[PDB]
């Protein structure tokens, strides 16, 4: 949190580029982006100081393209290219259990599935608090 | 025949200055000095010999002062019968690694719509094999179809089953366009159409052409692939007197892509952060998908509804352009009924007593009336228990619950999920099964016998086995 | 006309206690 | 003897329930009105801010 | 929908001027405006592209004055002027039955009554689905 | 201030401006009194205050115009005062109906000098600047009867809400940032 | 009301200085501000015409300082400084008894106690209508 | 070093033009020709030999053309062992009318956060004598603590109770920083600290230092006081080996004061009128209050929520900088339960079986489950009534209503206006008292006997009197 905004904006791609090395040499790898919600605030801060017009909630006009080009780099290669693979597990935080906000709806429509966690199940002794009635895997 | 220089690069918008001639709006420009091919499209004239353009690929590596050439015409792509069984780009380049596309003709992706005196007035039914669609909202030949729904309700599976049922039994050709979707599914469809024999790698008897632009592309490309997709189909409609099919996946990305560059072009935003030119831009494209007097086009389009809100300006201004709508809902899907079609929110234009007869019309209206009456009884049951109701109300509820189950059906492309083999039902059995349940000839059977079956003859055979195993 | 007007089936659309209580019975 | 007392008790219970419902629907309306005004003000500020930056 | 905005903005006045010919020559006429909302959208587009200040829901400040002029030209004339007539039936579409949006509140305040149509009455057999409770003619 | 009823010029002896200022601190009355109208229910349960403001909640079909004309008659009989009517954002058809309805009751006379009401109209098909100044035109007429003749007057206003809306459109036209819920920043001072 | 906004914005400080005269000369005084909400409204009017960024309820972000300065000038001096005093009683109006709004909560975090007047007690007859449960003095 | 000229004055922002020797960012400047010292801080380099600054005092009486002089270094304040028992201000000038402060060295306000290799990862427990905190969300040593609450709900009473219970027995030093609050409370604190004996005016045995800037100061000053407190907090940690307690009152005013100048600096507002740089400048300040391999610092901070809203951008980014959270509610305070701590919204990092033990963890999870279950029956009770429930539901309702009462407690600092006596409970008695209630041993007592008492033994006696 003490680093400059451009470093927080650049961090996930720098890790995806390190993950891609194993994928192209017949090996398998796993990557985790903790709190993707905190990259968008740094992108919004960096863009506003460059005198670009704001949008909804002053987010830039293309926050969808910020994550769409990132989450498309995980794939399973066939035997002509080696057979490697790369897996992704993003993380998102919601305010007061509101899943119909701006940022979460963008990232829900990109991935292949989601796991839902709730507080009421957490306090009723169900730990880990996975809601099996809504979690899916395509 | 003109040459310019790059003077500004901001985001995905570039500005070029010309010293000899000024190209008109909607022209293609080519950048000099790159290993790949980069194409720019003119948008505005800023005065003092300058234009503002939009890029069709990445803009990294550009340098101020770099030379740019002028082609002299809008984007042109190959067209003809040699593009069957091939995958091409937004600007018409093969991406399947099989060599160049050798045709004899080219077309421009920017045209104008047909006039008033070329429209046709014809309506005939098109049977598909699905009970809900064939009973409550029939389709028509040479019509426009929309599939509204949220995220994760089943648009893609339905549009795959429509292909599997209608496309294979069709004499003519077909076109598929993918706009702003996953690449992983575009890998699945290609290998699915090879096993079925629709696409052939050895003979010359293919029947489908493919155009793809996905969600890993800059906003410039994602806002043009649809025009490239429909330009191909216009050739098979006009230059040859044949019927064509056209499938489009998530036409919603055509509008979202245009909202990511409007601010950089110097515009004041409209409501909920949309560009002020939404309706006009949508109308210009939609008017070209029609069945004129020289040919027929039957189109199926999938539409995405953000956060299950049907009052959003993107889906709101799309209802006017269609002839039949199907609305998918999340509440029905949580009960386990697939396909999750909302029976009280779907409409069609040929649902008239003079086109489909009187029996077919009365059965559908009778179903809808009892489904509407079911809702009002659920308020009473909340306060006073189920057993205090009168016997007539209990009979009404029992019939309504059985009607609800019988609308579900196992598909053939979903054998991995459900684990059952698919079914197809003709129209007469669809009418007769609901007419018999409305009459009251099956009041002595449990509900579970009407779940995930085909015709009415299988429910009693399921109930007999259930009785035997008890 | 200006105020909030309810309809049919509003009890089971909110998904509160009464909706699930209604469903289980 | 028993039937009359049962009926006379049910009437009172059904009166108190409607009193409570009438009490709840009065606070919910005020909350609704406040939220309705706030949404309009928030959506107007964005248009003004995006018009000023050009 | 394929025509330019100014044509969709000029269309109703051109049709009213044709009907005003009968009113001044002792005859009677009747005119129907379909989708008065789309004219307002077409008018908003030009004002947003001409750099005029926006307002509530990005509509310009003289949108009420745009519709008040159009609907004030229907009248009944006395005998000295011939005795003609002109009657109008505008149409307006609402979202989720909300009658407190910007444009419906403007148009409701100008005319002399309303005919309300609903969808719940449509599926229980009452066709045409007219709601007599919320309909009036002064 | 020009006639729109096709009867000729309004030949008077003096003219006045519509922009003025409120009376000073030393000209106010330090007591409160009651204006008696002659209607049992109003004079018994909700008495009117002399030099005050009254809010009339109502609509159509409940006899509003008859009450207006009865007040006009009673104040002229029991005290000797005149009245002024101002229509802000007025429909033409209802204004014609009102004009013809006032003639037969007797509050307006077309044959001699016995009239009691003066009418000022601002209609719906006029630009917003015109619909925001009609009320001051209707107030300036009554200030003459108050100051140059020393009598009591009654003033009616068609709708006080359209007076706010018309003033809200002018600020948007002049290019000023809107206040809460899309009103003008000067809502309270206007 | 007829006076201009800056005159309705300067008024309280002018009275505060006249009150402060006595405090520094070994005397006691009392001051009563009739309505600070109208001053807040006037200051908001002044701010918007200067084209400053609006915030919550279109109020500027310096509303807190505007009252924080004013209500900190009432104190009790010690013996070495004379022994004078100055007491203040501000008055604020609420809508439908909403005490969780912006200005009412802002002011509560400044004063040293509050008196609540209810309307139901006023209607039923209890006058003065003071809610003993909520009123407090520190 | 060099001289400039004032070119523009708007509010609290002043621009200066230098002929030669352009000063770097974050340096201090002095104004010439004033009765009282006035200092400016450089913020931006505009161009054409001009800078934009921020004032730390009132700017009335300034004229274009006036002279400004350069210093050559950031703001420096006296730091050392002789600041104990004194009162300072933003720029380190004594306001306690007792003469100058004679220390040996000085230090600059602006510095950088500790590196990654200096962190410590030890965890322990701290006992406060309050039942809710110890049972549900216990604190720790060398950690960060935050107190959330609206207006009028009682944050500062809790801060003074924590001071009274913990500060007195501590062996190390303490620092209190007050930002944007009432002055009379500071005067009360100073006089009561004189009376207790923490501050001694005739020798060198004081164990607290005070820094104040209140709500009567211009926004330039209120944006910089917390760093002035942080510097004197850090000196006792680095140069000397000591354990330090730091109390900050309403750190929210640090954020609000920064948005009053953002518009004047020429920026585009982001959301709800806040400045675009809201998270980075908070992260810069917060990362310095830590525990390293040279000492320890324990932080207690009070936070404010505007219009009782927890989703506001200001208090919603402070949750990620804390190790323990305590949330206060107005609805609980309406029912008369003090302290008004929400038991279903407070967390701590050391609530695991391997640190606090198995028995404590089981008791806490049981009481939280019982509290959660009773909340899901509210809709049915509010309309249909109690008679519709079965026996088990009535039993759970009675036990939850009994448990709610026992969480309240009387404080010693509130005895003056409540007519009670303060209490202080050990941990074992709380654990055992909640076990006994969970086991149903007291189902024959009225629910009004568990109200405003200490240990469980006082409930049976009050019930016995109230026969
Ligand atoms: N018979 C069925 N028809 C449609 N969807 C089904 C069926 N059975 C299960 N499903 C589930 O519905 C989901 C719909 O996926 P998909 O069509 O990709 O969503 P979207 O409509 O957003 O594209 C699938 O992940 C699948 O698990
Ligand atoms: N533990 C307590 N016991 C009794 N009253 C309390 C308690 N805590 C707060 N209060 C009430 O709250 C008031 C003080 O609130 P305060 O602590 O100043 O709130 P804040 O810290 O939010 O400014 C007192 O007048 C008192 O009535
Ligand atoms: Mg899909
Ligand atoms: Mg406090």
């Amino acid at each position: 949190a003490s680093d400059a905004a451009p470093l927080q904006y650049l961090a996930p791609y720098s890790g995806c580029s390190m993950g891609e090395y194993f994928r192209d040499n017949g090996k398998h790898a796993l990557i985790i982006y903790d709190d993707l919600s905190k990259q968008a605030v740094a992108y919004r801060q960096m863009s506003l100081l460059l005198r670009r017009p704001p949008g909804r909630e002053a987010y830039p006009g293309d926050v969808f393209y910020l994550h769409s080009r990132l989450l498309e780099r995980a794939a399973k290669m066939n035997d002509a290219f080696g057979g490697g693979s790369l897996t992704a597990l993003p993380v998102i935080e919601t305010q007061a259990g509101d899943v119909s906000a701006y940022i979460p709806t963008n990232v829900i429509s990109i991935t292949d599935g989601q796991i839902f966690l709730e507080t009421e199940l957490f306090y009723k002794g169900i730990r880990p608090a996975i809601n099996v009635g809504l979690s899916v895997s395509r | 025949a003109a040459t310019g220089r790059i003077v500004a690069v901001i985001g995905a918008v570039v500005d070029v200055q010309f010293d000899e001639g000024l190209p008109p709006i909607l022209n293609a420009l080519e950048v000099q000095g790159r290993e790949t091919r980069l194409v720019l499209e003119v948008a505005q004239h800023l005065g003092e010999s300058t234009v503002r353009t939009i890029a069709m690929d990445g803009t990294e590596g550009l340098v101020r002062g770099q030379k740019v050439l002028d082609s002299g015409a809008p984007i042109k792509i190959p067209v003809g019968p040699e593009t069957l069984g091939r995958i091409m780009n937004v600007i018409g380049e093969p991406i399947d690694e099989r060599g160049p596309i050798k045709t004899k003709q080219f077309a421009a992706i920017h045209a104008e719509a047909p006039e008033f005196m070329e429209m046709s007035v014809e309506q005939e039914i098109l049977v598909t094999g699905i009970k809900v669609v064939d009973l409550l909202a029939p389709y028509a030949k040479g019509g426009k179809i929309g599939l509204f729904g949220g995220a994760g309700v089943g648009k893609t599976v339905l549009i795959m089953e429509l292909i599997n049922n209608v496309a294979k039994a069709h004499g003519g050709y077909s076109v598929f366009a993918g706009v702003g979707e996953r690449t992983r599914e575009g890998n699945d469809l290609y290998h699915e159409m090879i096993e079925s024999g629709v696409i052939n790698l050895k003979d010359a008897t293919s029947k489908v052409a493919l155009v793809y632009g996905q969600m890993n592309e800059p906003p410039g490309a994602r806002a043009r692939v649809a025009l490239t997709g429909l330009t191909v189909a216009e050739y098979f409609r006009d230059q040859e007197g044949q019927d064509v099919l056209l499938f489009i996946d998530n036409i919603f990305r055509f509008t979202q892509a245009g909202s990511e560059v409007s601010a950089l072009l110097g515009r004041i935003p409209s409501a909920v952060g949309y560009q002020p030119t939404l309706a006009t831009d949508m109308g210009t494209m939609q008017e070209r998908i029609t069945t004129t007097k020289k040919g027929s086009i039957t189109s199926v389009q999938a539409i995405y509804v953000p956060a299950d809100d049907l009052t959003d300006p993107a889906p709101a201004t799309t209802f006017a352009h269609l002839d039949a709508t199907t609305v998918l809902s999340r509440a029905i899907a949580e009960l386990g009924i697939y396909p999750a079609v909302d029976p009280l929110d779907s409409t069609s234009r040929i649902m008239d007593p003079n086109i489909v007869g009187s029996e077919h019309y009365d059965v559908a209206r009778g179903v809808q009336k009892i489904l509407q009456d079911y809702k009002s009884l659920q308020d009473i049951i909340a306060i006073l228990g189920m057993d205090e109701l009168s016997e007539e109300d209990k009979l009404t509820v029992s019939r309504a619950r059985k009607i609800q189950r019988f609308l579900s059906q196992p598909f053939q492309v979903a054998e991995v999920f459900t684990g059952h083999l698919g079914k197809l039902v003709p129209l007469k059995e669809t009418i007769k099964g609901f007419q018999q349940i409305l009459a009251g000839e099956y009041d002595h059977l449990p509900e579970q016998a009407f779940y995930m079956v085909g015709p009415i003859e299988e429910a009693v055979a399921k109930a007999d086995k259930l009785a035997e195993e008890h | 006309p200006e105020g909030v007007r309810s309809g049919a089936g509003a009890v089971r659309d909110a998904g509160g206690a009464f909706g699930k209580k209604e469903q289980a019975d | 003897e028993s039937t009359t007392s049962e009926q006379s008790a049910r009437m009172t219970a059904m009166d108190n329930a409607s009193k409570n419902a009438s009490e709840m629907i009065d606070k919910l309306t005020l909350t609704f009105n406040r939220t309705r005004q706030a949404v309009i003000t928030k959506e107007l500020i964005e248009i003004i801010s995006g018009a000023a930056a050009l």
